[PDB]
């Protein structure tokens, strides 16, 4: 599994949530921006690592950062279809 | 031998071969004994490196360890 | 939210909920995989769509049900449906035993819509540059994972970086007296609270000795 | 004769370039299916857990992984920090040093080293 | 005073009283090497050059015994061969001990003994 | 859950990255593992030396080559391969006699110069080096046990005070100590090793090279010069005196740092703290980088001076030894040079602590403050050299293709000629003030022509670009404008996604990967320069200012004997050379697909193949793929495998050409 971290610079775009192809991200209420909402990654075990969330993030440097961990890959982080690891 | 390359043919460079044996079979066996010793010791070293240090030996292993008197001096001389 | 009773795909042959789909080799590989993902939705008209595994399909005017090997295919189909103004679609992960796990609209509200009761998971309270240096956390809990450090550890290592640049005012750690300390561990005086007082007095002696030695040629 | 060393070759060359390599490949593929396979680079192996716990049992390396290890008198450090924060506390602020540090140590990263659950 | 000093850190060390140091009985001006205490000869306490300050005494006593044992035999061998005691079998007429080594290695009996000493010493190496 | 097929590549990509080990928890374990690995590697080196000595002793003709070295050829080892013709006779054997290989290493001249005369001495030397390998392994075991015994002595260790935990940092003081290591290395390992080799020369090498002389008197220390006429090599007396001088100097230097006592010598930390350094000397990667950067000038000068001033008997008389040694050592030093930069980048990623933002105290800090200036000026000089070397070469090519050799731009290499003139005046003044003059220096100063100037500019271009790529990777390993968090990730990682413009080849490891191609190209240029000047100095001097000459009169022309090796007319003793030539071409081209074609295509291909396997009647009932799931190689693994193929092909394609052209 990868590591998807959300930083304080988030401005509640919701673009990262919409771009995620495996429903890793979600919007949670907060009080650090005018949108009163920040992103969260409660399900990074389903994060394939496509980094579309990083493409969609418009902050100066990404408020959402995906750290690839190749020696950590699970069946969900690899998108295995022909083969089951469970 | 069938030489190749221009220089070997145009200079007559030849490769002599000893008509004797070189080393007798006894000498080769003598070398192979020590090669086997190296081999056994290297397998043991590979095992030790693979398993690494065991810190929990002080709970089971006998003795009480030892720091050589120079190693203590090297410890307190600095770093 | 109430999880449905999504049966195992090998036991629900010929169900009325299955949309009319062409069927291709892209479907989940049986005989090798037992974990299947199922997505259900209720439509209004039999609008044609595209299966994530190749081939097109026609929904049913009532309930719909599809089985897929990967959650990604279910989410792709969910986005495709949501583009057609079809909400109320749920995505389930089926375990090998048949256990049904409710996954995509986890709390019943889509993740792009703020819902109360959620907490920022994997949140870091600083700019991305605020992460501690990897070199600082060597052989600690975060040996090669400086982005996983708790903010207190980041502040602590930042303060350490600030401190370990004023070299002249640092305190050199005294060299241990190996030869005359180091008795058997059973040979201890206990008195833990007194041991910190001994620390204080010994360090005071060390500092006084260092000051006296420095005030000879400086 | 210049030959007569080929008696050694006719055994050694087939041996070390066919029998030993084949045995090595078979032993390697067998080793690949051990629970200990590549325990130093592959996460979540049993031997890695045992080695980490063995290191933690050593009296020197008990509090070695703690990034904050080193404070000789942490009570003195905490008292000094609390005193320094009291003189700089903004107006009627209700945050203390103790709970501030407690909540700054507790982060929410469930998916960190979750591979410590199989072996 | 067996300890080299009495302190807590080696910057404020308090060296032991000069008349109170243990001191070696062999070399009276040197402190006693405490690493030798327990071993057989550790009453003359003789280790200048400090070769036991660096090397486990188990090694040195192993080397000391091997040297002494091998010399006790070699001294007897040289004395007997010099006084004239050549083994009963023929081919052992080396006339003189000084040329016995080169004579016998030519005959072929030294290569046998070197093998027999070699295997026992390899067994010794495993034991050590 | 379990792993996929990429586990093997992932594990083997960091199989020796002891810092990445999972059980390793402290610098004690890391340092002890590294020390034991050093012992094992020394054992491997000793076994390799004993191997060469054995094969020279047994399957070779040292006893006959020593008698008539100039026209004779040495034997590497016998050939025992059941694939050859069981009938007739191979081109590598004298009819019914066994099959042999000609040695191109140079060990024969080494042993002859060192004083070897008989096979028995070589056999005894082989035995002694095998003994030394045993000794090295036993030392590894000894040190593992001594450190484990210190660890166990921590079961009887307490300071009776909370400062007892300080002993954690001193457990590996045996390995991590620097002052003692520097003192004893520079003194013993350098100076006294040189002095012992001077003793070896005076006792054996000089006695076993001339008629019997006095009892190794001090007249054995001469100051002649170079190239003794008869053997076309340096005087052994000169070599002994050189080693004696170096030994004395390094022995004196070795008493610099505070090694064994606190009352003698200055500390390295205090030396650095009062200079333009004060780097983090506790980093193992930093030490490795700066000693690899030390073995690089040593190996490059070894390559240069084995050829320019041949030190071994009859080494210049071998047309293949001289080129093979130079090319080998040039490649070794290029690898070490790029290694130094790679480990500097790894040091910056892993083992460097930096101030907050502005404290310009560390040397790395000051370098990083203006890193953009460094990279911009390196790019400028690289662009200038490339433009003005390629353009002048193109001018010469075009004007010589147009039947106008006199229209070329030939800048006379005036600066190199001035340096050569000054050195030659110094050497001639040395020689003229001798009663035993008429000495020779072989190729210490060589004819320098406009072709030499252009090739030197090309070599400078290659070095500049290699340093540019490596230095940019090192300086931006901790963060660039494109990816301002690069020190949070590994030293090598795939990419940063297709967004933000696209981020392929963004890691510092990717900078190393790009720079290895330029290292190979620069080394190829250097080796081509040396080999072309070696084959025909006259033709190189005249026709080497236009690249078509390099293409035709060197590559196309000198490849004639190699391709003719095995054909439909018979075979030569170059058959292995031609076969390896083609095999290395295949290896070089095979790595193109690992570099050009990238992962996703192949991952889809592997999914299709896996579909087949899970669809085939018998396979599906034995193997569902859930155990060792076949997956396409990851991105970094793919780049590394393509780099390995490319490097192997480019490097190993050259020795067949060298052997075919020179022999
Ligand atoms: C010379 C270099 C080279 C070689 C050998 C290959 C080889 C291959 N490519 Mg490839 N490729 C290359 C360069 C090369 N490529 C380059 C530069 C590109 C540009 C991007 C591509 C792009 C590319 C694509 C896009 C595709 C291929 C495909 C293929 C495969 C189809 C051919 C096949 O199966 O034959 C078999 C392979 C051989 C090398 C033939 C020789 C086999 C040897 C001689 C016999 C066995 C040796 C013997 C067992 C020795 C044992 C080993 C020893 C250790 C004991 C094959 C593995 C296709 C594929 O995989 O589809 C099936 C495919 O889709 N390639
Ligand atoms: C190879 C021979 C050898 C070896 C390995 C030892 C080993 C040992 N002896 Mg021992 N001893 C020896 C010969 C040897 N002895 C002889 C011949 C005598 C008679 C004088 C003694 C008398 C003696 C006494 C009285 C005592 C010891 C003790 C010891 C122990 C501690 C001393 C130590 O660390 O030295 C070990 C290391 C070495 C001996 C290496 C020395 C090698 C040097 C470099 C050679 C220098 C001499 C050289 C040949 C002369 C130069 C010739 C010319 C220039 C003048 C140790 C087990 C002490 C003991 O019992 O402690 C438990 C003790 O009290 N020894
Ligand atoms: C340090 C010990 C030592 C050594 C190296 C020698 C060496 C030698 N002796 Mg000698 N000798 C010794 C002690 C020694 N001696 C003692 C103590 C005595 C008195 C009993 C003699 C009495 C003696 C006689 C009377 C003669 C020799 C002769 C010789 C020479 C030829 C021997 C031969 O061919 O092998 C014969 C032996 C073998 C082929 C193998 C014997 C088996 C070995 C020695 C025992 C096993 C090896 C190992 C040590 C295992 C024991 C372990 C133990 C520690 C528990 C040779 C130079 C001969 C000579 O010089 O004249 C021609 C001769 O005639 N020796
Ligand atoms: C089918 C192809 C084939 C195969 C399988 C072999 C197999 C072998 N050749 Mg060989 N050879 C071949 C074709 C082949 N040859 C051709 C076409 C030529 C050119 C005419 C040669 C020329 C040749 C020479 C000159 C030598 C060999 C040797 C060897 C042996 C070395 C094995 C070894 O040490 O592995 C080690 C493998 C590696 C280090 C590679 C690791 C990757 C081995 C039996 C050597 C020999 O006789 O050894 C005793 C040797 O000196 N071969
Ligand atoms: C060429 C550069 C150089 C410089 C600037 C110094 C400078 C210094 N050295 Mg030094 N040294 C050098 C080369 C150098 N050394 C070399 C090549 C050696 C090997 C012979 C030594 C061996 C050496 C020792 C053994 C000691 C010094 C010491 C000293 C310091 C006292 C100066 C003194 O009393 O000397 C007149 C001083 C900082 C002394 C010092 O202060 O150490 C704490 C000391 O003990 N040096
Ligand atoms: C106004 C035009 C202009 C100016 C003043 C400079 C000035 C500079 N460039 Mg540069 N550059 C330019 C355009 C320009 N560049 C363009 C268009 C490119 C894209 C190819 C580059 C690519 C480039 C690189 C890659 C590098 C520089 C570098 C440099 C610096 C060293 C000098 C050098 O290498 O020149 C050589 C310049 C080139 C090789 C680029 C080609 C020159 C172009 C074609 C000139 C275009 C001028 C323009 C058409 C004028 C139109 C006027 C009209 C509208 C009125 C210097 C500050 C180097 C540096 O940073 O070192 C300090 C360096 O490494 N430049
Ligand atoms: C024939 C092959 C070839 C050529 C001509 C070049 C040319 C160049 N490479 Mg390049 N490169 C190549 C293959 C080649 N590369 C390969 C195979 C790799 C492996 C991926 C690289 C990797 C690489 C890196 C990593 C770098 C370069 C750089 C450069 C530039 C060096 C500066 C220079 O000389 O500019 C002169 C320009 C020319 C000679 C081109 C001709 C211009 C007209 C025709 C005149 C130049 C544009 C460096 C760079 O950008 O320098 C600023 C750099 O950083 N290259
Ligand atoms: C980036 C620029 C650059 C670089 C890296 C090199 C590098 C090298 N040159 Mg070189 N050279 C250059 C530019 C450069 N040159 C120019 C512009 C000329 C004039 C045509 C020469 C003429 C030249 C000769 C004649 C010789 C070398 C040689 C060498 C080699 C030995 C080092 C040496 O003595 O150089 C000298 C150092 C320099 C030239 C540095 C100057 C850098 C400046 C900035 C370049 C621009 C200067 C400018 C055009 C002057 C204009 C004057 C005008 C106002 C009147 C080395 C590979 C020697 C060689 O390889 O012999 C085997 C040799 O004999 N060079
Ligand atoms: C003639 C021969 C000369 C040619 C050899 C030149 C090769 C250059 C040497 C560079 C090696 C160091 C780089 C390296 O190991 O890492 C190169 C990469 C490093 O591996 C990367 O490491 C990263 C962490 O730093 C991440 O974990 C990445 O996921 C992981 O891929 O290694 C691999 O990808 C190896 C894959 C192929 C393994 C083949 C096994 C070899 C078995 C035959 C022996
Ligand atoms: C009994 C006997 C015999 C037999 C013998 C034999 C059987 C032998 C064999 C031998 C052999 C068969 C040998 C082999 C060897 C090998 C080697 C010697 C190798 C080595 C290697 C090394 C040393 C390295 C290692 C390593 C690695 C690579 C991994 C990692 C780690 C290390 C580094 C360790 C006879 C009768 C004859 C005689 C008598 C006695
Ligand atoms: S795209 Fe970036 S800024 Fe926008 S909500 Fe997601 S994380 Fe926050
Ligand atoms: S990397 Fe892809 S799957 Fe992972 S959180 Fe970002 S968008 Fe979602």
């Amino acid at each position: 599994s990868h590591a998807v971290k959300i930083y304080d610079t988030c401005i509640g775009c919701t673009l990262c949530v919409r771009a995620c192809p495996t429903d890793v991200l979600e919007m949670v209420p907060a009080s650090i921006n005018a949108a009163k909402q920040v992103a969260s990654s409660p399900r990074v075990e389903d994060c394939v690592g496509c980094k579309r969330c990083e493409t969609a993030c418009p902050t100066d440097f990404l408020s959402i950062r995906v750290y690839l961990q190749d020696n950590e890959e699970t069946q969900y982080s690899l998108g295995l279809d022909l083969v089951d690891w469970s | 031998r069938v030489p190749g390359g221009k220089r070997t043919q145009e200079l007559g460079l030849v490769i002599p071969m000893a008509d004797e044996d070189g080393l007798t079979d006894g000498q080769v066996a003598g070398l192979f004994v020590i090669a086997l010793v190296v081999f056994i010791s290297a397998m043991d070293l590979a095992k030790t490196m693979y398993n690494g240090i065991n810190p929990a030996k002080f709970k089971t292993s006998k003795g009480k360890g030892y720091i050589s008197p120079l190693v203590k001096r090297y410890i307190e001389n600095g770093f | 939210v109430v999880a449905e009773a999504i049966p195992r795909p090998e036991d629900l042959l010929d169900s009325p909920k299955f949309p009319m789909f062409e069927g291709s080799t892209g479907g989940y590989m049986s005989r090798s995989t037992r974990e299947r993902h199922a997505i259900t939705w209720t439509a209004k008209g039999q609008a044609k769509f595209e299966m994530p595994t190749g081939g097109f399909a026609i929904m049913n005017q009532g309930e719909n049900l599809c089985y897929f090997r990967k959650k990604e295919q279910c989410i792709a189909l969910g986005k495709q449906l949501r583009k057609m103004k079809i909400e109320n679609y749920k995505i389930y992960r089926l375990k090998k035993d048949g256990t049904v796990i409710f996954m995509h609209p986890a709390d019943g509200v889509f993740p792009e819509k703020v819902n109360k009761g959620r907490v920022q998971v994997n949140g870091r309270p600083f700019t991305i540059r605020g992460n501690p240096q990897q070199s600082e956390l060597k052989f600690t809990k975060y040996q090669g994972k400086g982005y996983e450090a708790d903010p207190l550890t980041t502040m602590f290592v930042k303060a350490r970086v600030m401190a370990f640049a004023d070299v002249p005012n640092l305190f050199a750690l005294p060299q241990p007296n190996m030869d005359e300390l180091v008795p058997a561990e059973e040979v201890d005086k206990y008195t833990r609270q007194e041991y910190t007082t001994r620390m204080m007095e010994a360090l005071k002696r060390v500092q006084d000795d260092r000051a006296a030695k420095a005030a000879k040629s400086l | 004769k210049y030959g007569d060393q080929r008696k050694f070759a006719a055994v050694l060359v087939p041996l070390t370039t066919l029998v030993f390599p084949a045995v090595a490949m078979g032993m390697f593929v067998l080793y690949s299916f051990q629970e200990d396979a590549f325990w130093r680079i592959v996460p979540g192996t049993k031997r890695a857990r045992e080695l980490d716990e063995a290191w933690r049992e050593h009296p020197l390396f008990a509090n070695s992984k703690d990034p904050l290890d080193g404070l000789i008198n942490p009570d003195d450090y905490e008292k000094g920090l609390e005193e320094a924060w009291e003189r700089a506390k903004p107006a009627g602020s209700t945050v203390t040093v103790k709970d501030k540090l407690k909540q700054l140590s507790k982060q929410n990263n469930p998916h960190w080293e979750s591979w410590r659950a199989m072996s | 005073x067996x300890x080299x000093x009495x302190x807590x850190x080696x910057x404020x060390x308090x060296x032991x009283x000069x008349x109170x140091v243990k001191m070696s009985p062999s070399v009276p001006y040197l402190p006693y090497p405490e690493r030798l205490e327990g071993w057989v000869g550790g009453e003359k306490g003789f280790d200048p050059l400090r070769t036991s300050d660096i090397i486990d005494v188990y090694w040195l006593r192993e080397a000391e015994l091997k040297h002494g044992r091998i010399c006790m035999l070699a001294t007897l061998g040289w004395i007997s061969v010099d006084a004239g005691w050549r083994f009963e079998a023929e081919m052992f007429q080396g006339v003189s001990v000084i040329n016995a080594h080169n004579k016998m290695v030519e005959m072929g009996v030294m290569q046998q003994m070197l093998s027999i000493v070699g295997v026992c010493e390899i067994f010794s190496l495993y034991l050590i | 859950g379990r792993c996929a097929s990429s586990r093997y590549l992932q594990v083997l990509g960091s199989i020796h990255d002891i810092e990445c080990g999972f059980g390793i928890d402290n610098t004690l374990s890391l340092n002890l593992q590294i020390f034991t690995a050093h012992w094992g590697h020394l054992t491997i080196i000793l076994i390799w030396v004993s191997s060469n000595l054995y094969h020279i002793a047994s399957n070779a003709n040292y006893s006959l080559w020593v008698k008539n070295p100039i026209p004779s050829m040495p034997i590497a080892h016998n050939i025992w391969d059941p694939h050859f013709t069981n009938s007739t006779s191979t081109p590598y054997s004298h009819t019914i006699i066994t099959t042999i290989l000609i040695a191109y290493s140079g060990i024969y001249n080494q042993l002859y110069t060192s004083g070897f005369n008989t096979i028995n001495q070589i056999y005894k030397t082989t035995f002694t080096f095998s003994c030394l390998a045993v000794i090295s392994i036993l030392l590894a075991k000894i040190h593992i046990n001594t450190h484990s015994e210190l660890l166990h002595k921590l079961a009887s260790h307490t300071s009776q005070i909370p400062s007892f935990f300080q002993l954690l940092y001193f457990l590996d003081v045996a390995i991590s100590s620097v002052n003692i290591r520097f003192n004893f290395h520079t003194g013993i390992l350098v100076g006294l090793f040189s002095i012992g080799y001077t003793g070896h020369l005076l006792d054996i090498t000089i006695p076993a090279s001339r008629a019997p002389l006095i009892h190794t008197s001090p007249s054995y220390l001469t100051f002649f010069g170079g190239l003794k006429s008869n053997t076309s090599s340096l005087y052994l007396t000169d070599i002994a005196h050189h080693h004696l001088a170096i030994g004395i100097i390094s022995i004196l230097t070795g008493h610099l740092y505070s090694s064994f006592r606190a009352a003698l010598g200055t500390y390295i930390r205090d030396i650095l703290y009062t200079s333009h350094l004060t780097h983090s000397i506790k980093s193992l990667h930093l030490a490795l980088s700066l000693i690899l950067a030390s073995c690089t000038p040593l190996t490059s000068t070894t390559a240069q001076h084995i050829y320019s001033l041949t030190p071994y008997f009859y080494l210049s008389y071998d047309h293949i030894y001289s080129t093979a040694l130079y090319v080998h050592h040039s490649y070794i030093t290029s690898f070490l040079a790029i290694a130094s930069h790679a480990h500097t980048a790894i040091t910056l990623v892993r083992d460097w602590v930096a101030p907050l933002e502005q404290e310009s105290s560390s040397k790395q800090i000051r370098i990083h403050t203006h890193k953009a200036a460094i990279i911009s000026h390196l790019s400028w000089v690289s662009l200038w050299l490339g433009f003005h070397t390629l353009a002048v070469y193109s001018h010469n090519d075009t004007c010589i293709a147009f039947n106008s050799p006199s229209k070329q731009i030939l800048i006379e290499a005036s600066n190199g000629q001035l340096i050569q003139q000054a050195s030659g005046k110094a050497l001639y003044g040395t020689i003229n003030s001798i009663n035993n003059y008429n000495k020779s220096f072989d190729s210490f100063i060589h004819p320098i022509s406009p072709g030499d100037l252009y090739v030197h500019h090309a070599i400078a271009l290659g070095l500049h670009i290699t340093v540019l790529i490596l230095l940019k990777g090192g300086l931006e390993a901790r963060g660039s404008k494109l990816m301002p968090d690069k020190m949070e990730h590994s030293f090598g990682f795939s990419c940063d996604g297709p967004g933000r413009g696209g981020t392929c080849d963004i890691s510092a490891w990717d900078s190393f990967y790009l720079a290895t191609f330029w290292m190979l190209n620069s080394n190829a240029w250097i080796s081509f320069y040396f080999h072309y000047k070696h084959l025909t100095p006259r033709q190189f001097s005249e026709s080497s200012t236009y690249l078509e000459s390099w293409f035709r009169d060197y590559l196309w022309f000198n490849s004639t004997p190699l391709i003719h090796g095995y054909s439909t007319l018979g075979a030569n003793d170059l058959s292995v050379q031609s076969w390896s030539f083609l095999l290395t071409h295949l290896a070089w081209a095979s790595g193109f697909m690992f570099l050009i074609s990238w992962r996703g295509y192949w991952q889809e291909l592997i999914d299709i193949i896996l579909y087949i396997h899970l669809k085939t009647p018998i396979l599906i009932n034995l193997w569902n793929g859930d155990i060792y799931t076949p997956l396409a190689l990851s991105i970094v693994q793919a780049r590394f495998i393509g780099l390995v193929h490319f490097s192997t092909g480019l490097i190993l394609t050259y020795p067949p050409f060298i052997i075919g052209a020179t022999s």
